[PDB]
């Protein structure tokens, strides 16, 4: 049974070592391809880099809008959690209260 | 089974090989356009950011606050969320 | 099978790659779209800040409307979120009924 | 049983240790062709690389709030799956 | 039973010791076999190495692009699991909100 | 019973010892054949520690990540995996 | 007579250690681990056929309600 | 008399295995082999710690739990 099987195993692996030298240039191609996939995540994340990275004002507000969209696909989310308390600081009579967010004076952000 | 198959993928990989070449291309193209979807949704990103960083973090916490009425919208079509304060010592357990 | 596809699709990937520059005119269209529906975002943005990083009054306030508007659409919420002890102060006699209460005092906000 | 058994591996062996040479020729190439697969992947990866240490972390954290909704559509497709804090004393519990 | 199993153990034992250093030829030929697949992991290794060691830039984005791949994957994970959910950062009112991602300011990553 | 059973382990035990050695000289033969094809996996192990020492931890940590994908793949045809933060009092508890 | 014999078995799989625990302590776990996969296969086989088989966490201060 | 000589037994046991109940290992093993012969007839419900069967494989309680006789953590 693994006799022949791997004399004409030799054999076609000549062929595809051939072939497999041709993939080198065809997952070649597909190697650009998904590059160019991951690459416009990159492009995502160059883009991100430069806009968001000196200071995140919208990826403050991102933290904020994909929280949201986390919490817009909460739905889905069985998940049990945990934020914090004093994220949605639901203290509202409190000293702490807007300690979350007189956080809006910079610098405590 | 493998020498044909073998025959056949060696051709289908050379058309696949030069289709890939313009499927690159294809794909700085399709990224021109991903690029400038994602960038839609992150340009109108950046945008708010300016807005936010000239202003200050004003609709960074209202849209934190706004969209906070998301969380109370959103958060149980499941039924185990909840949150725990901070700057605490909290005996975190979730629920069952 | 694939080597037919692979002709026609190089065929059509010529084709396409002049609809796919159409596709980046398309898509700079919906660039905009997405740009605007974040820009009405953004317009709330710009302007919250220049009325409140003065001093988060609205963001104060916002935190407070958000609470009841978090507690208001908590009612259909089945989440078992809570809050705790003595901040709305309903220890409604107590100090602490004066750090919740007075704690609206501003620099204890 | 055994006896032919094992001069059938024997005869196998031969066969199996010349093809499995040309196995080994044949994967200088497919590891290359692997590579490259994974170059695909691992080359997005360095340019990532590069774009984030360059513009630092934008998509490092916008992957982690943008992708972070991957998060919600996800974790939940079982029914036990939770995100939950730190900073503190927490003393986790997980459930039944 | 154990009496001419043994002795024809013995004597397939002599021409599968024969074998068998035949099978240190024959697994070994496996061994360079096993050694090439993942070496195409290897060096896709090696190359990876150079692509994040000198700075995790796409380490860190894919611990978090990781995190959403192995995500998308967790559709199928029942794994009851956590977060710190200051690693989200969901503070949606909150200091630390923006020390999550004022970690954008590279260094506090 | 154990009479003519502890004349025929007597037997055969000796006929064992000439089957031991033989049985190992097999055995100096099949030591190497496992060393070899668990050699297989420790050289692609030797290379890939070669190469993620000349580059780093990059798939080191990537093969930890591409094949995290691979760990939810795996983890989740069990139903109780977890994975819980760190820098916490965790007493963590298990399912049921 | 096992004097001799114990004693011998031991020679033997005692310096099978020996041997394994000099490659241990000088280096590490490095074939525990990769015949815990050859184990995978063939005794993960066996330890598959056994139902249940939990981790435990590391780094805090980990305690357990364990099964009942 | 009685006392003396099984208690006595005990004595010399005791330090023999006091100073390691080692031999009280291999006597698991060994009364093991003596209650593989006997116990059968049984529902013991004994659970015990960790760090014995394997797969505890590389972290620290297994690491002194089987992995501890490296020179240096014993």
């Amino acid at each position: 049974r693994e006799y022949t099987a791997a004399v004409e195993a030799k054999q076609v692996a000549q062929q595809e070592a051939q072939r497999a030298q041709f993939l080198v240039e065809k997952a070649k191609q597909e190697q650009r391809q998904k590059i160019v996939q991951a690459e416009g995540e990159a492009e995502a994340a160059k883009m991100l880099g430069e806009a968001l990275s000196k200071n995140p004002g919208y990826i403050k507000l991102r933290k904020i809008r994909a929280a949201q969209n986390i919490s817009k696909t909460i739905a889905t989310s069985q998940n049990r959690i945990y934020l914090t308390a004093d994220n949605l600081v639901l203290n509202l009579q409190d000293e702490s209260f807007t300690r979350g967010s007189d956080s809006l004076i910079k610098g405590k952000k | 089974k493998e020498f044909t198959e073998a025959v056949e993928a060696k051709q289908v990989a050379q058309q696949e090989a030069e289709r890939a070449r313009f499927v690159v291309e294809k794909a700085e193209q399709q990224k021109k356009a991903a690029i400038i979807s994602a960038e839609g949704d992150s340009k109108a990103a950046e945008l708010i950011a300016n807005s936010l960083a000239t202003a200050g973090d004003g609709l960074i916490e209202l849209r934190k606050l706004e969209a906070a009425e998301d969380i109370a919208y959103q958060l149980s079509r499941s039924r185990n969320i909840t949150y725990l304060p901070a700057g605490q010592s909290v005996l975190l357990q979730l629920p069952q």
